RNA sequence: GAAAUUGUUGAAAGGGAAGGGCAUUUGAUCAGAC
RNA sequence: CGUGGAGGUCAGUGACGAAGCCUAGACCGUAAGGUCGGGUCGAACGGCCUCUAGUGCAGAUCUUGGUGGUAGUAGCAAAUAUUCAAAUGAGAACUUUGAAGACUGAAGUGGGGAAAGGUUCCACGUCAACAGCAGUUGGACGUGGGUUAGUCGAUCCUAAGA
């Protein structure tokens, strides 16, 4: 384990992580961060609509060149896709994450996808072949994937305000005489 | 809900294949029977009665016959629950010509 | 129907072992027809040894298939067109002192277990030979199916000097080693259980000191007892005997390989060897593995020994050896070790390489053949039923109604077409041979210094369902049968056994059953001729004293009296000489 | 199951092209059992597998 | 007949020799990316268009 | 187990580059004090 | 000012954390640099006095190694062509079978060899890597089987030559 970073309760959360896994790292990291923050039992849904092409992956960062498509709108982006493979490996942490979170006593309803940070691979090393004989690498970008679930807590509300206060003695003379004043 | 149905539909298959590739032309009448029966009986899983195909491809790829006489039969999906509980069943019926027959359900039995 | 339904398992398993009249006459005719073997086997061994030259000591090769056919001579004549299946349960097995049993050899090998041994002897100089030599421990297994039904013989017959001296033949001397101790503890013990099997019928005459009226017989009340006749003669019970429940074509041994739902028996393994002596210390932790095989109707198969209890209408097999014990200071485990047919594994002089003559067919296992050879001995082997066989059954010449050299020859000249088939069944695994093994105890002490890197659990062993798996069990945690050659393989350490194998088939009858008698018991294998103990002296026997021990003499001269209320039949023989 | 090697032995047993083999579909489980020529020789006589006819080319209208 | 037999496995041999393709394939990457640089080395090229 | 390079969270900023210099505002953050 | 090693000295520092590495935390020095706190780490190291050198990097179309932007872009388009069901299967555009449609069209996409290949033939297992999509298939991977000569070749003879 050791996961990315967590502002998260240990306690309430369950994890997930697969890795060296074969994917798109550049189209993983997209299906990512569209589902991050999310509740789970939503994303699941959104995944399978994605499958069938009801929803899309808005492409936030690695979107150079790609074609724009209606269903963009509705993350108020243009370019967007269905990168289909990507989500298989995402809906099988999610999956898990679901499965480790119920052997642990957490509420299934209660759940959401706090942290999803996919990082890159190895990157693994073909040959191919171009004109005037030479030789170029051809490759892949493998990707690393973690998920966190969080049980949802709402129940914060603290209250926080430190007054260490110093006034000058003019400042306090001057209370006085709002306080004699009959404020 | 939805009813376990059959019927027999005439399809214009001369307009839906207008103006496509010749080498291509049979394959998408297999495409615009499967989308033409997600029309009607909105079933979304459809398959095809072999004989059907002996139908669509008796004349070659560039030559499909303009019009095919269909029937087709709503039924019950089995085991293994795809999305659907419900089915599409296209084959044919054989007759002289395709020519000014309507649409007709064929009373089960 | 091809598919095997709960409409027909209840029809095939319940049914046919049900109790009735049609049923008891197969079972009868198998008593005697076993009895009938076993007189003429002792016949044909004194004959050859005790008294005056006959101008050929017969061999152990020899007096098999004498035996064999002798017992084709008797199917012959019952139930000739009534029944489709009869034939051998278990073919003659003829074994000598440190053999605990699976021998069984074809005429062919006398000359190649002589070659192989050639080298490595004189500790089993009448295995190898065929020969017996006097002061040995030597059981006859037998057993006989009719319609599927199975009746089993074994004794233990001591063989002696001979005395001309007295006129009379007597067999000079009483049998004065430990060796006797092991026989007359069989012989005892199995008196023992016979009468424990009437007061399960009513429990009337039933020992108080013991059982009470709360159990007829108990899972524990029969398998404390044999351990107490053991501890007693200080013989150590077997790894490989039990108290089974039989039915119609399945009976214990058949397959000891297959599994069986619905298990009813008594069991005796190395498993059970730590517990005797973990009883010291009572703690109870159970150290195991998940896994999920022999799973299915584990419950009825796992062979709980507890729970077992005396049912009447039930066909019992009574099977005990036990191993008597040359004195050994420091405790130790009584174990079974296996005979190869490879010269190479040892240097040691005391080994046996010899091959094994009984076999049999796993209709689980199916594999095509590209052998015509080995073609011709499936489909014949299936034209068999479930149980052990040797490659000389299967044949035309086999009874061999006149006996002659030139039918000797016919059947050699088989066998060896028929030892090319077997070795391409036995290698796609379509058949499973008899293990041959030898009596073996360990010193405690080589396994608890034990230690090993794990490893396979895989299923080699003819052993059955649970025990087998760590066979040591967990208490002792890291031991499987491989570790334990290895143990065993430490040799300053080891050291092997002579044995006593006694075989009773118990038929528990109601009134319903048996009408003249009252509840009875049923007694095939057990008739007087051939019950006889040999001449035997040991200074061990007879524990008074323990609550259990005081019972069995109670319960002994109990079955002595015709005022019992359950009345003890002994299948007579049949007539033998015929010409 | 994979039923290439029973197509090949089929041909070379019956002695004709792969093209002219029928192997019955809804025998496809004992045709998997086949694996040597003398037991594709038993299917062949048996039925399960067949010679198909040879297509036609006509000299009549020459 | 209880005994159910649908399993063999052993981890030990997947397990290890998972490693092994694992290890290899480590070692194939890394004589592609020695060669790499001057794999293009091109000694008496003819150019098409240039002088 | 560094750098380049990369993901996640945090903070901050952005009308055709960014980055630095002098100076103070606002935000954070730390020493000296006895 | 700093660096790798030597002689000397602080009866120097150290498993109660040595060196290293991270650090919009502190401190001295004009500067080269030194010094402390935190984190990380697990076995040796530093100050002064002197000796020595393979002693300090932004470059050299510098040397090897490692990584981006470019960019999920260029592209994956010659050889007329595929389609329906069933089987198998965690999974089928691509495997197996049936069905239908087509191509090579005897100077063939057919059946045999030489040169060269060396096990690629065949079978049972199998899908991490390879087959620039896939993969339940394979010239891949793992375990094995397979080549039988008095008459076919080599062998013998001589050719240009050696
Ligand atoms: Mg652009
Ligand atoms: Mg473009
Ligand atoms: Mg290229
Ligand atoms: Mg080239
Ligand atoms: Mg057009
Ligand atoms: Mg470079
Ligand atoms: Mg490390
Ligand atoms: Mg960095
Ligand atoms: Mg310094
Ligand atoms: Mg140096
Ligand atoms: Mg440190
Ligand atoms: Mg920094
Ligand atoms: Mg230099
Ligand atoms: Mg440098
Ligand atoms: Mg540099
Ligand atoms: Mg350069
Ligand atoms: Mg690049
Ligand atoms: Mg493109
Ligand atoms: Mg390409
Ligand atoms: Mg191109
Ligand atoms: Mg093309
Ligand atoms: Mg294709
Ligand atoms: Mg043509
Ligand atoms: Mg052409
Ligand atoms: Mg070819
Ligand atoms: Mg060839
Ligand atoms: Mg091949
Ligand atoms: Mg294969
Ligand atoms: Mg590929
Ligand atoms: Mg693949
Ligand atoms: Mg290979
Ligand atoms: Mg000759
Ligand atoms: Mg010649």
């Amino acid at each position: 384990a050791r996961y990315g970073a967590t502002s998260t309760n240990p306690a309430k959360s369950a994890s997930a992580r697969g890795s060296y896994l074969r994917v798109s790292f550049k189209n993983t990291r997209e299906t990512a961060q569209a589902i991050n923050g999310w509740e789970l039992t939503k994303a699941q849904k959104y995944l399978e609509q994605v499958l069938d092409h009801q929803r899309a992956i808005p492409f936030r960062r690695f979107n150079s060149s790609i074609g724009r498509t209606a269903q963009g709108k509705e993350f108020g982006v243009t370019k967007a896709r269905w990168p289909a493979k990507s989500v298989k490996f995402v809906q099988g942490l999610l999956q898990n994450a679901a499965a480790n979170a119920e052997a642990k006593g957490l509420d299934a309803t209660k759940l959401y996808v706090s942290h999803i940070q996919v990082n890159q691979a190895p990157k693994q090393r073909r040959r191919t072949y171009r004109a005037h004989g030479r030789i170029n690498k051809y490759e892949s970008s493998p990707s690393h994937i973690e998920l966190v679930v969080t049980e949802k807590e709402e129940a914060v509300a603290k209250a926080a305000e430190k007054k260490v206060v110093r006034l000058t003695s003019r400042q306090r003379g001057r209370i006085a005489a709002q306080k004699r004043i009959a404020a | 809900l939805k009813d376990v149905v059959t019927r027999e539909y005439t399809i214009n298959l001369h307009k839906r294949l207008h103006g496509v590739s010749f080498k291509k032309r049979a394959p998408r009448a297999v495409k615009e029977i499967k989308k033409f029966a997600k029309l009607h009986m909105g079933t979304d899983d459809v398959r095809l009665a072999p004989e059907l195909n002996q139908a669509i491809w008796k004349r070659g790829v560039k030559g499909v016959e303009y019009r095919l006489r269909l029937r087709i039969s709503r039924k019950r999906n089995e085991e293994e629950d795809a999305k659907n509980p419900l089915f599409s069943y296209v084959e044919p019926v054989l007759v002289a010509s395709a020519k000014g027959l309507q649409t007709v359900v064929v009373e089960e039995d | 129907a091809l598919a095997i339904s709960h409409e027909d398992t209840q029809i095939l398993l319940k049914d046919k072992n049900i109790l009735q009249e049609s049923v008891l006459n197969k079972y009868r005719t198998a008593g005697q027809i076993a009895q009938t073997a076993l007189k003429y086997v002792t016949s044909l061994i004194n004959d050859s040894y005790h008294s005056k030259t006959t101008q050929r000591q017969l061999t152990v090769p020899e007096l098999c298939l004498l035996t064999d056919s002798f017992i084709l001579t008797r199917l012959e004549q019952y139930y000739k067109n009534k029944v489709n299946e009869r034939g051998i349960a278990i073919p003659t097995t003829i074994d000598i002192d440190q053999i605990s049993g699976g021998w069984c050899p074809e005429i062919d090998d006398t000359q190649n277990l002589l070659n192989w041994n050639k080298g490595k002897d004189s500790t089993f100089a009448s295995s190898v030979t065929g020969t017996l030599r006097p002061g040995d421990l030597v059981k006859i297994t037998l057993g006989v199916h009719i319609d599927g039904y199975t009746s089993e013989v074994s004794h233990t017959m001591v063989i002696y000097p001979v005395d001309e001296t007295k006129p009379i033949l007597q067999p000079t001397g009483p049998l004065l080693g430990g060796k006797a101790d092991a026989v007359a503890a069989a012989h005892i013990a199995m008196e023992t259980v016979v009468a424990l099997l009437a007061c399960a019928l009513t429990p009337e005459k039933l020992p108080a000191s013991l059982g009470g009226t709360s159990s007829g017989i108990t899972g524990q009340l029969i398998r404390t007892i044999v351990d107490t006749i053991a501890r007693s003669y200080n013989c150590g019970v077997v790894p490989g005997s039990r108290v089974r429940r039989i039915r119609r074509f399945l009976a214990g041994q058949n397959e000891g390989i297959v599994a069986e739902r619905e298990y009813k028996g008594v069991v005796w393994t190395e498993s059970h060897q730590e517990a005797d002596l973990l009883s010291n210390t009572d703690a109870k932790d159970l150290t195991v593995v998940d896994r999920g095989q022999s799973t299915p109707f584990t419950n009825v198969s796992a062979i709980p020994s507890d729970d077992f209890v005396v049912q009447s209408g039930e066909v019992y097999l009574i099977d005990l050896k036990m191993a008597s014990l040359e004195h050994c200071t420091k405790k130790g485990l009584v174990t079974l070790e296996t005979v190869d047919s490879y010269t190479g594994k040892s240097h040691k002089a005391g080994e046996l390489i010899a091959r094994p003559g009984a076999y049999v067919r796993d209709f689980a296992q199916t594999h095509i053949l590209k052998l015509k050879t080995s073609r011709q001995l499936l489909t014949k082997i299936d034209k068999q039923g479930v149980y052990p066989f040797k490659l000389s059954h299967l044949s035309s010449n086999f009874p061999f109604v006149h006996e002659n050299e030139e039918e000797l020859q016919s059947l050699k000249k088989d066998l060896k077409s028929f030892r090319l088939g077997m070795s391409e069944i036995s290698n796609n695994y379509l058949c499973v041979e008899s293990p041959i093994q030898i009596a073996r105890w360990v010193p405690w002490d080589h396994i608890l210094k034990a230690t090993n890197p794990n490893g396979n659990l895989s299923y080699d062993a003819t052993s059955t369902l649970t025990l087998p798996g760590h066979e040591l069990p967990l208490p002792k945690l890291g031991v499987s049968a491989i570790k334990l050659k290895s143990l065993m393989n430490s040799t300053k350490e080891s050291i092997s056994l002579p044995v006593a194998r006694e075989c009773n088939t118990i038929v528990l009858c109601d009134s319903s059953v048996s009408t003249t008698d009252r509840p009875e018991l049923l007694r095939l294998t057990g008739g007087s001729k051939t019950c006889q103990p040999s001449w035997i002296h040991s200074q061990h026997e007879l524990n008074p004293q323990d609550s259990i021990v005081q019972g069995i003499f109670q319960l002994a001269t109990l079955a002595k009296d015709k005022r019992f209320g359950l009345l003890l039949k002994e299948t007579q023989p049949m007539k033998q000489k015929s010409v | 199951a994979n039923l290439r090697t029973q197509k090949r032995l089929a041909a070379s047993v019956v002695g004709v092209g792969k093209r002219k083999v029928w192997l019955d579909p809804n025998e496809t489980s004992e045709i998997a059992q086949a694996n040597s020529r003398n037991a594709i020789r038993k299917l062949v006589k048996n039925g399960t597998i067949v010679k198909k006819a040879v297509t036609v080319h006509s000299k009549s209208r020459t | 007949e209880t005994r159910s037999f649908l399993p063999a496995f052993d981890k030990k041999g997947v397990q290890t020799q998972q490693r092994v393709w694992q290890t290899e394939r480590f070692d194939k990457k890394r004589l592609d990316k020695r060669s790499a640089k001057f794999v293009n080395n091109q000694p008496h090229y003819r150019d098409q268009l240039l002088q």
